[PDB]
């Protein structure tokens, strides 16, 4: 979705309070990477 | 040669040991938290 | 990772034919050099690419975030 | 379709090396250990005890990893390559079962933890091991990294294969003067000693034991070690007649002239001459005061209860230095490896551990006593939990040594270092190229040239392709592709079956031995010189190629020497290969349709007595053949395929046979800094510095070497169509030049993978390091040096990010390292923002970030950035050859030739380099591409062997393309014939690291180190560069003086001080400060270094004072 | 902190950009220092009884597998408790005992006075004793509160079971969260809620474990 990052084996829309818990609300696997930003960017393809 | 500018053969042993200066002895940076590396000369003589 | 989408020399699009390519070597088992021939390429280094290149993406697509 | 004789060996070797693994000796050494070794480690010392309390034990009995009794792999771990993400180290914990002694009928015992041990991946007990492309997924990690490679604090790192000296065997050195030293370094267990002997003078010859005070003549030792008889000495260590005769009798003499009569005194001379005791003990001085030496001196290897064996046994090592001393030659150089033994991460991390885990029962002890110590009610105390409390020592200890490489061993006081590494991951090839290789260590200093070169002995069990020159204080070499380094065996039932043969025990020889036969040693220990050795012999060898004690325990008879040996130890290097009996092989040809068909396999011919694993000494004495096709009824064996010889690195390049071999060091030197696809869980792992290459491409021409390493499903290197050709002017030595619309058209495009790891810690002040930012003025946007990040402050995926900005946002607390106190109320909150800056060359792009938790739970937050490089002029490319070189200009299209079929050669490359060079097996590899990409099949070519290039021909000629590879080009420039054919075809060009867009460097006038105030070293840090006295001096002889005063003065440390004209000394300002005067100071300039230079002088006592006088008039 | 020398500006900053570093104002462009130097690479009987106290403190630590960071911040507090001279003349275990469970629940973690103590001889009082003490000496009040929500942690991951606790967890929470509100919750052992919470998702849960096991 839109909302801020994901687990990495649940791969799971997380989003997380200010200071809350480094684990993924569902899954009690720990990592979590940060889910792509919805901003534009350009490339110039050559 | 002593016209004594040195003043004979007795300041060959050490009486008053010369203290190098800071600046040959820099303190290692601070880094983050309270202790910075010693640097040697610095501990030493702070012994002696 | 994908077939390129034209030789390192000739500029002949290859990106097209790696379907093709395989699909007609499965199905239809028939020899290498035959197959590319009727599919098209004479020049060799158009050629290489089709024959080279392991095709790495689906080794990587095991990886993906949802399993 | 019968299989030919011929080359259906073949199938061999990848059925070796299907289920017995490529990477098996960093395996095997480990499994061994944790099933076994702990078993024993544990069985030496299983009771600690006090002194104290008399009722007390505590009585070990299992050990166990990771199983605790639950299933049979352990229930729950952590999965490795998300363990890797955390900086985390990959553990499986211990456990051990304990007996204790607390209360009145107890005894009792549990299942308990002592602490952690980081296993190795794809181990026994490794979660990965043993799963197929399932688990492979759902594990998030490569199916193809070979694995035995520890993972520790997150990094990724191994122990290298450790060579060491032959240990508890003889050797003999001559020398310009010396006498030839001959030595024996025994140890098993406790003490590790060594033992030297020589000659000291002029025929009298002396033991050198650091245990002793000096030395002995070897006749009173020899007396004293339990033969009586003297003058059966010379009988014995001398000979019968030959020369030997005189020379070792004017050493008997001088026994003759003091004592004898090892019954009482005889032992007295040594253990008078013997150091003390260290008090206690002392009791012993007795005439069995030395007793104990002769038995125990430096040999454990004999040690037992009467001389005999250890008297004949330093007897028959003095015959080897006496035999020297008759002639040079007839010794022993250490070079061949049957003198030199490898050994594995087995033994190590064993050592290592019995160390730890000694430290561990010391000190559990000694916490023990202080509950002990004081009594409590009636002292009882379970004794029990305080394991935990006292442990680590086990584990956080030994991740010290696995990750740093310091080992230290209290208990043989002997330390190594530099014996791991980061595992170096460039390409697939380094994975196993770090892996599987072999470091030497000591080497004296490097001034011999003899622990260097390549010994012909080295055929085949070593790679004889690379030795680069990373050698410093060490040598590095790899191994063959097959080779199965032997473990340690067994002992005794070996010498019991001996002498079941009918060997005759040392106590029954006849006191005259070496007239008769030779003798069986075992492990350089003498048992019996049987009767009739060559029966002996092959009566032996039928048993190990079938019935009793395989692989190892080889054996060799002798001739010069007169001996035969067999020796058992672990730690050796040994090769398969086919015996013939009779004429033909033992393979009978239907044997391999029975084995390709899988029912069959390996490690079932030594069962069926057709191949067994030789020894470079075995080998030595034994005879071998290279193909089938060449046999005589005197030989023994074959070897299954010639090209096993060149290493993992090594196959790789086509037609070796071809070349000279420099180029083929060097290529071993480079292939594994070629970029390339690393392992299928590239992009998910993070890693420090990671190239890797956007359109990877099978290599034209294979080799039967590659195919088995999987080579060609991780390939790095473009299969570039590239002419050999002058161009331009721009080629000269090496220099390529590349091809723009083909380089742009997505040819040799590199990406390249950074991470930025910054942890985050809580202070003591109870203070969280925090991550918020984004300050944005002015109407809802950010600053630019800021941007690039998002509302979480933290960067954020994909977004361009360009030099000076932020790419995480980090602010430190103000009073971290300030005294908590229980006062507070309003602000914790001053913040120091110290942010890591983005810095580089280039623009770059965040991918992927990742917010986690270290072991400890400390917040960790690593990003990793990319770049995808265009090959630049300036970027070193391989021939995958040995040719090595730098794109020159970059054409454009229309430029360079085309001819017929409208192709532009692409790379275009200096013909000079191959005849210096003189490597032709390249320009065959041009033909054997273009004839592959024609017929559409991948064509092979391999060491002693590949496809016969005659036919190559015939491939092309009816297609068109000229009998031998050249062919007609149009220049690109003029568009006229060129005057002469070139020669051009698919070549297999790998591009490698030391892109140039990172070494470029530059300086205007950056930082100095405080101490000499003259500009810091290299790339990174700040720029600034070296002139050597090697270099200085050479403006000297130009005779500039104006370019020196500019250089090494004016534009490095410019510096002003203020001396003083009478008693010339420095100082500040105004003021002398030795003479308080602030007058007769004069200011002039001098380098900051000759300053240091004095206030250090004048710091030690000494004083250059500088007496002075103006330039002009006079 | 210094100003400009021209402009009298007091914003500066340092160009990184040529590899010079140097130091400037965005005022007037003049620098402040170029050539950026920068570094690179006894007899007390205080000496002894502290440096001790962090060998005796760090051993306790890592038996619980607390952060060795909290040692740190525990430590100090040893230090401040040294400075009344409260520390002298009792046992050395509940001095440290309780300097150390003052640190851990000054960051509200999960450790339980009744698991610390365990480690000894003693009864979950002499160190009930020494902590509540110390909290008459060096003046403490507001920062020690114990909560349910972290010892079911802790425990979940002991209890065996399987991944379904996790929803049990966020279960047995919500659970345990009513029960505060339920007003039973005060004058109890928090373990004892959290336990019976646990047990009672659990077997909401239907799983079935002992009562033993639980208080394991
Ligand atoms: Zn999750
Ligand atoms: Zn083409
Ligand atoms: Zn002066
Ligand atoms: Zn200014």
């Amino acid at each position: 979705a839109t909302l801020k990052y994901i687990c990495a084996e649940c791969s799971s829309k997380l989003s997380l309070s200010r200071t809350d818990a480094v684990r993924c609300k569902d899954c009690g696997h720990r990592i979590l990477l940060k889910a792509r930003t919805k901003r534009l960017v350009q490339f110039e393809a050559r | 040669d002593a016209t004594v500018p040195s003043g004979r053969p007795e300041t060959y042993i050490w009486r008053y040991l010369p203290a190098p200066p800071v600046c040959i002895r820099p303190s290692v940076m601070m880094q983050d938290s309270p202790a910075s590396n010693e640097d040697d000369l610095t501990v030493k003589l702070t012994e002696i | 990772m994908i077939v390129p989408v034209r030789c390192f020399s000739c500029g002949k699009v290859v990106g097209d034919k790696w379907e093709s390519y395989l699909n007609l070597l499965q199905e239809d088992e028939l020899d290498e050099g035959t197959a590319l021939s009727r599919l098209g390429l004479k020049r060799y280094c158009c050629r290489r690419m089709i024959l080279t290149h392991v095709d790495l993406i689906e080794k990587f697509l095991r990886y993906n975030p949802l399993e | 379709d019968e299989i030919n004789t011929a080359q259906d060996k073949w199938h061999l070797l990848p059925a070796f090396l299907k289920v017995k693994g490529l990477v098996k000796q960093h395996l095997d050494s480990f499994n061994y250990f944790v099933d076994t070794d702990l078993k024993k480690i544990i069985k030496a010392n299983q009771l600690i005890l006090s002194d104290v309390d008399p009722e007390f034990y505590l009585k070990y009995v299992d050990i166990r990893v990771g199983k605790k009794s639950s299933s049979s792999t352990k229930d729950y771990l952590t999965p490795p390559h998300e363990c890797r993400l955390r900086d985390m180290t990959y553990s499986a914990p211990i456990y051990v079962d304990i007996e204790y002694t607390r209360g009145r009928n107890i005894i009792m015992h549990k299942d308990v933890e002592i602490g952690r041990m980081p296993i190795m991946l794809r181990s026994n007990k490794c979660i990965l091991y043993d799963a197929d492309e399932s688990k492979m997924a759902k594990l998030n990690e490569c199916p193809l990294d070979p694995g035995g490679y520890f993972i520790v604090n997150g990094t990724e790192k191994v122990i290298l294969v450790q060579e060491q000296l032959s240990k508890n065997r003889i050797i003999v050195e001559a020398d310009e003067k010396k006498g030839i030293v001959q030595a024996s370094v025994t140890s098993s267990t406790h003490e590790r000693k060594s033992k030297t002997y020589v000659i000291t003078k002029n025929g009298k010859i002396y033991l050198k034991h650091n245990s002793i005070a000096e030395e002995i003549p070897i006749a009173i030792v020899l007396k004293a070690c339990g033969i009586l008889s003297d003058l059966e000495i010379m009988q014995l260590v001398c000979g019968n007649d030959s020369s030997y005769q005189d020379i070792f009798a004017v050493n008997l003499e001088e026994s003759s002239k003091l004592d004898i009569y090892t019954q009482q005194q005889a032992l007295e001379y040594i253990g008078a001459k013997v150091k003390t005791m260290r008090r206690q003990k002392l009791t012993i001085l007795q005439e069995g005061i030395e007793a104990i030496a002769t038995t125990v001196i430096a040999h454990l290897t004999v040690e037992a209860l009467d001389f005999r064996e250890k008297a004949l046994y330093i007897a028959m090592m003095t015959r080897r230095v006496v035999m020297a001393m008759y002639n040079p030659k007839m010794i022993d150089d250490r070079d061949y490896v049957g003198n030199k033994r490898l050994e594995l991460a087995g033994q190590l991390i064993s050592l290592l551990f019995e160390d730890l885990f000694k430290k561990f029962n010391n000190d559990f002890k000694l916490s023990i006593d202080k509950v002990l110590k004081k009594p409590n009610r009636a002292m009882e105390y379970d004794a029990l939990l305080s394991i935990n409390v006292h442990s680590n020592n086990i584990t956080s200890g030994l991740n010290r040594a696995i990750s740093t490489g310091n080992w230290s061993l209290k208990r043989f006081k002997m330390e190594r270092a530099g014996v791991t590494h980061v595992l170096s991951r460039l390409s697939y090839i380094s994975a196993l190229g770090m892996m599987t290789r072999i470091s030497s260590q000591f080497e004296k200093s490097r001034k011999v040239s003899g622990p260097r070169a390549l010994q012909p002995s080295q055929f085949g069990m070593l790679c004889t392709a690379d030795t680069p020159e990373g050698e410093a204080c060490g040598l590095v070499k790899n191994l063959a592709l097959m080779t199965h380094i032997t473990t340690d065996d067994e002992e005794e039932p070996i010498k019991k079956l001996c002498y079941v043969l009918g060997v005759e025990d040392i106590t029954l020889i006849d006191s005259a031995s070496l007239h008769l036969n030779y003798g069986v040693y075992l492990n350089g220990t003498l048992i019996g010189s049987i009767r009739f050795p060559t029966k002996f012999v092959t009566q032996f060898r039928h048993l190990r190629r079938t019935g009793k004690v395989s692989e190892f325990i080889s054996i060799y008879s002798n001739s010069h020497q007169m001996a035969v040996h067999i020796a058992t130890d672990g730690g050796r290097i040994c090769r398969p290969l086919i015996i013939v009996s009779d004429g033909q092989s033992r393979v009978k040809d239907i044997h391999l349709r029975k084995l390709l068909d899988g029912e069959l396999d390996f490690d079932d011919f030594l069962k069926l007595g057709l191949v067994e694993y030789l020894d470079v000494n075995e080998e030595n004495d034994s005879y071998i053949a290279l193909y089938e096709k060449d046999i005589v009824p005197s030989m023994t064996h074959l070897e299954i395929e010639p090209f096993t010889i060149l290493g993992a690195v090594a196959g790789l390049i086509p037609y070796p046979h071809h070349n000279q071999s420099p180029r083929n060091t060097y290529q071993c030197a480079m292939g594994k800094q070629a970029i390339g696809a690393i392992a299928y869980n590239q992009f998910k792992r993070i890693d420090t510095l990671l190239y890797l290459m956007t359109y990877p491409q099978q290599p034209m021409v294979k080799t039967k070497t590659i195919e088995l390493i999987d080579y060609d499903k991780l390939p790095a290197g473009q299969n570039a169509t590239v002419a050999v050709m002058s161009y331009s002017g721009y080629d000269i030595e090496d220099a390529l030049v590349l091809n723009k619309s083909s380089i742009d058209r997505g040819f040799g495009r590199c990406e390249t993978r950074r991470k930025t790891t910054t942890v985050l810690k809580r202070y003591a002040n109870h203070t969280q390091d925090i991550i918020g930012g984004m300050r944005v003025d002015e109407n809802g946007d950010p600053i630019w040096q800021h941007q690039s990040l998002g509302p979480d402050g933290l960067g954020e995926v994909g977004m361009k990010v360009q030099s000076g900005q932020i790419y995480i946002n980090k602010s430190v607390p103000t009073n971290s390292a300030d005294a908590p106190n229980p006062n507070n109320v309003n602000v914790q909150t001053q913040y120091r923002e110290a942010p890591v800056i983005y810095r580089g060359p280039e623009p770059s792009h965040i991918d992927q970030v990742m917010m986690s938790v270290s072991d400890n739970d400390q917040a960790l937050i690593k990003v990793l950035l990319r770049q995808n490089r265009r090959p630049e002029l300036g970027d070193k490319f391989s021939s995958r050859h040995g040719q090595k070189g730098v794109c020159g200009i970059i054409v454009k299209q229309e430029d360079m030739p085309f001819n017929d079929q409208g192709i532009v050669p692409d790379i275009i490359m200096n013909p000079h380099g191959f005849p210096s060079r003189m490597t032709v097996g390249k320009m065959i590899e041009l033909i054997s591409g273009k004839a592959g990409v024609l017929n559409g099949t991948l064509e092979y070519g391999t060491c002693f062997g590949g496809s016969k290039l005659e036919d190559m021909s015939k491939i092309l000629v009816d297609q068109g393309f000229n009998y031998s590879g050249k062919d007609m080009l149009y220049s690109g420039i003029t568009g006229e014939c060129l005057q002469a054919y070139i020669f051009f075809g698919p070549i297999y060009y790998q591009k490698l690291k030391h892109m140039v867009l990172d070494k470029m460097h530059a300086r205007a006038r950056g930082p100095r180190a405080v101490l000499t105030r003259q500009p810091t070293e290299g790339r990174s840090r700040d720029g600034g560069l070296r002139l050597g006295e090697m270099e200085r001096d050479c403006v000297i002889a130009y005779g500039a003086s104006q370019l020196l005063l500019e250089r090494l003065m004016i534009s490095s440390d410019a510096f002003e001080v203020d001396v003083c004209d009478k008693c010339g000394l420095m100082g500040y300002s105004g003021w002398c400060t030795t003479c308080k005067s602030a007058e007769n100071i004069i200011k002039m300039t001098i380098p900051y270094a000759a300053k240091l230079l004095f206030q250090e002088l004048l710091s030690m006592n000494i004083a250059p004072r500088l007496r002075l006088e103006d330039i002009f008039q006079q | 902190m210094p100003v400009c020398k021209n402009c009298h500006g007091t914003e500066f900053e340092r160009d990184l950009s040529n590899a010079n570093n140097d130091l400037v104002c965005k005022a007037c462009g003049v620098v402040s220092e170029d050539n950026p130097i920068v570094s690179e690479v006894a007899l007390e009987s205080r000496e002894a009884t502290l440096n001790n106290a962090r060998r005796k403190l760090r051993a306790v630590s890592y038996a619980l597998h607390i952060p060795e960071y909290i040692t740190d911040a525990a430590f100090q507090w040893y230090k401040l408790a040294l400075a009344n001279n409260f520390v002298q003349g009792r046992r050395s275990q509940n001095v440290i005992a309780s300097c150390l469970y003052v640190a851990c629940r000054k960051e509200k973690t999960h450790h339980m006075l009744i698991d610390f103590s365990s480690r000894l001889q003693v009864s979950v009082y002499s160190i009930g004793a020494t902590f509540l003490k110390m909290v008459k000496k060096l003046h403490i009040t507001e920062l020690p509160l114990a909560d349910p929500s972290l010892f079911i942690q802790h425990f979940a991951e002991k209890l065996d079971l399987a991944d379904k606790k996790i929803k049990v967890v966020k279960d047995a929470v919500k659970l345990a969260q009513r029960m505060s509100k339920d007003w039973m919750f005060e004058g109890r052992r928090p373990a004892g809620i959290a336990g019976a919470c646990i047990l009672l998702a659990c077997r909401m849960n239907n799983l079935r474990r002992t009562h033993t096991e639980i208080v394991a």
